[PDB]
RNA sequence: GAUUAAUAGGGACAGUCGGGGGCGUCAGUAUUCAAUUGUCAGAGGUGAAAUUCUUGGAUUUAUUGAAGACUAACAACUGCGAAAGCAUUCGCCAAGGAUGUUUUCAUUAAUCAGGAACG
């Protein structure tokens, strides 16, 4: 029995409590026992002894402190996979000012999603806008590439330039005749 | 007279030179007590825009708190002047009073005091503890450890990093239990890590052709000749400042005396303008 | 008077000017102040005193 | 029951596994991804911490500890918070190697600073 | 001899408010540097790599010494400052906003050519 614990608040709560039969019988299945406070806002996991596997505990801290990170139920579930875990990166600290923050981060958006939603694809990740904080899951090595891509867009290189980067690194990775070199001559 | 000092005073009352005047007059007449009475009705009556004048009042009541007073009343003046003050400045003041009344201890206490509240944008705090361990503490491995600290409490920006080595060096070149040797250890040191500075190669030319063993005072020829041609052979030179270089050495020449070297730098110089 | 509390607002900030002269947002408020100090001194200069 | 402290450093281009004595002073044992299958790619790779994992539980189990409390981290300085896969593999190695664990806690040095 | 007291003024006082300013004070980590030990074969990068550090022990583990930097999560469809901008404890120095008053000189008001302070 080893508990792991975070809080979240009541806008969060109503979908926390109409999703969470999802979420208590797949850690059912996980061998882990799980409930959710009300008049406080916790969520305690505590393995039981009949956890069969150990890595239970991590993967359900990390799960919970995603639900506390307002991403949506499956996804917040499909963490539950091997190689699929979370990273942040806080961009508050990394930009001073506001109103280059709020364009710097709706150029991360761009319009309507799509650039977004090409990261997605190119790096077969996910991706969270939550304010000053990215969410994001996935493959190690698309999330490596991913805080790579938010920090060049903070940087304000635009993500343009960045997509044209990934197709080519997706292309010149797939050919095999080419395999190792420094290729920043086709970049 | 104390009349003709409020005379001159209802004429010129900002005038802190005429206020230390009337206030010393009354250290010649020993009450210390009107003295600070002068001194606060200076610190009152002199103008907001003033500062010279009112620091000038400051530091010449700290002159009083270290000769005539004692701890406490120089501890709440020091708080006092910082409170009104600049805190650096007052500091280094009461350091250099300190130096001049020899006592060196509480003066290596403010020392330390400083280094910490202050070394971190000063340079020139180093610069004259530095000098008062090169002076009359004599510790000069001490100098070179608290260099070392300088170098932890700075950044690694040209001006602290590659302005407190060189004034340190100097330091050692131009005091006697300083070391030129060190001197040359930490100019070696200098222009190793950035041989392209001929501004920094031109001031360890100067430091060289000035009085660097102060134990006896000459140059030393040999070196000089030597440490010249090394600034020959340093690629990157603007024929401006290899001309400049080469009238250099020729006036160190003539200083010497030698028309031997005179000529040779007269032949070198041809044979790099040929080119 | 008015003017008075006014003149002595504006010593007051002048003499913190004085302990420090680095306060820039301060030296503004000394700006507005003696904006305020020449308009109602003229205002009031002009009835008589 | 012995207790014992398996720290455990788990980047994404190196994985470490590190056990230390109960107060961390004494450096029981330690092996690498490149003590482990020494490929500068698979460095990190969770069968290179399989194998290193293996590897610690049989000189632990030799000196008879059979139970840690494990500690975790990642680059906590500038990167992310999240460790490897080389950690998950080898916190799911070690215990299917067998031995018993009472509590773990992941401690990372977390920055308040940091630009 | 002296009007309405203005649903425009400014001030005064009282309770307030402010991640507003300046200055000193108290922490918090983390990074670097130094030391000490346990080390004991790689470490470190990358999409793969290389450079580099590595039996004098790197990377690692722990404990200190020094340093500078900034103040996470709280942290906002907020708050303050005219603007740049503003987030640790405490304290001071003045100023600023709103509220109220059983507070006053009664046009003092508004606008900007010239010009001036802060980036």
């Amino acid at each position: 029995e080893s508990s792991f614990m975070t809080l979240f608040p009541k806008y969060r709560e109503r979908y926390l409590k109409d999703c969470w039969p999802l979420v208590t019988k797949a850690l059912e299945k996980h061998g882990i026992a799980a409930t959710l406070d009300i008049v406080e806002g916790s969520m305690t996991v505590k393995t039981t002894r009949k956890t069969y596997d150990p890595a239970a505990i991590l993967k359900a801290r990390d799960l919970i402190k995603l639900l506390a990170r307002s991403v949506p139920a499956p996804q917040a579930l499909k963490i539950l996979e091997d190689g699929m875990a979370c990273d942040i990166i806080k961009i508050r600290s990394m930009v001073r000012n506001k109103e280059r923050f709020v364009k710097r981060r709706q150029r991360l958006l761009g319009q309507n999603g799509t650039t977004l939603k090409a990261l997605e694809l190119l790096t077969q990740t996910y991706i969270l806008v939550h304010g000053n904080t990215v969410s994001v899951m996935g493959g190690y090595k698309g999330l490596k590439e991913v805080r790579r891509v938010v920090e060049d867009t903070m940087n304000n290189i635009h993500p343009i330039y960045l997509i044209k980067e990934l197709m080519i690194k997706r292309e010149l990775a797939k050919d095999p005749a080419l395999a190792h070199e420094d290729w920043s001559r086709y970049l | 007279t104390a009349s003709d000092f409020e005379r001159l005073l209802l004429g010129q009352p900002d005038s802190s030179e005429l206020w230390i005047a009337y206030m010393a007059s009354q250290m010649q007449v020993n009450d210390l007590s009107s003295a600070r009475q002068i001194a606060e009705r200076a610190l009152k009556t002199i103008n907001i825009r003033e500062e010279t004048e009112k620091l000038n009042v400051w530091i010449a009541y700290l002159n009083l708190e270290v000769a005539y007073g004692t701890d406490e009343t120089v501890q709440e003046v020091f708080k006092r002047a910082c409170t009104y003050n600049d805190d650096r400045e007052v500091h280094e003041r009461l350091a250099s009073i300190y130096i001049q009344s020899g006592k060196y201890k509480e003066a290596e206490d403010l020392f330390e005091k400083i280094v910490k509240k202050y070394g971190s944008e000063a340079p020139h705090v180093w610069y004259n503890y530095a000098h008062f361990l090169h002076t009359k503490s004599n510790k000069p491995e001490q100098a070179r450890a608290l260099l070392k600290r300088a170098t932890q409490v700075l950044g690694n920006t040209k001006d602290t990093y590659l302005y407190l080595l060189p004034k340190f060096a100097a330091l050692e070149f131009r005091s006697p239990n300083g070391d030129r040797e060190q001197g040359r250890t930490l100019f070696e040191k200098l222009l190793a890590t950035y041989p392209k500075r001929f501004d920094l190669w031109n001031q360890l030319l100067d430091l060289e052709t000035s009085a660097s063993s102060v134990a006896k005072n000459p140059a030393d020829p040999s070196v000089i000749r030597d440490l010249f041609e090394r600034g020959t052979k340093v690629k990157g030179l603007r024929p401006r400042q290899a001309k400049a270089w080469f009238r250099r050495w020729a006036q160190w020449e003539e200083k010497f005396g030698d028309a031997k070297s005179r000529e040779k730098v007269s032949a070198k110089a041809q044979e790099w303008a040929r080119a | 008077e008015d003017l008075y509390f006014l003149i002595k607002k504006a010593v007051a900030v002048r003499k913190h000017l004085e302990r420090n002269r680095k306060d820039k947002d301060s030296k503004f408020r000394l700006i507005l102040i003696e904006s305020r100090i020449h308009r109602l001194a003229r205002y009031y200069k002009t009835v008589g005193v | 029951l012995v207790f014992g402290v398996a720290r455990i450093f788990a980047s994404f281009n190196d994985t470490f596994v590190h056990v230390t004595d109960l107060s961390g002073r004494e450096t029981i044992c330690r092996v690498t991804g490149g003590m482990k299958v020494k490929a500068d790619r698979d460095e990190s790779s969770p069968y290179a911490a399989m194998l290193a994992a293996q590897d610690v539980a049989a000189r632990c189990k030799e000196l008879g500890i059979t139970a840690l409390h494990i500690k975790i981290r990642a680059t906590g300085g500038n990167g992310t918070k999240t460790p490897g896969p080389g950690a998950q593999s080898a916190l799911r190695a070690l215990a299917r190697s067998g031995m018993k664990i009472g509590r773990i806690e992941d401690v990372t040095p977390t920055p308040s600073d940091s630009t």
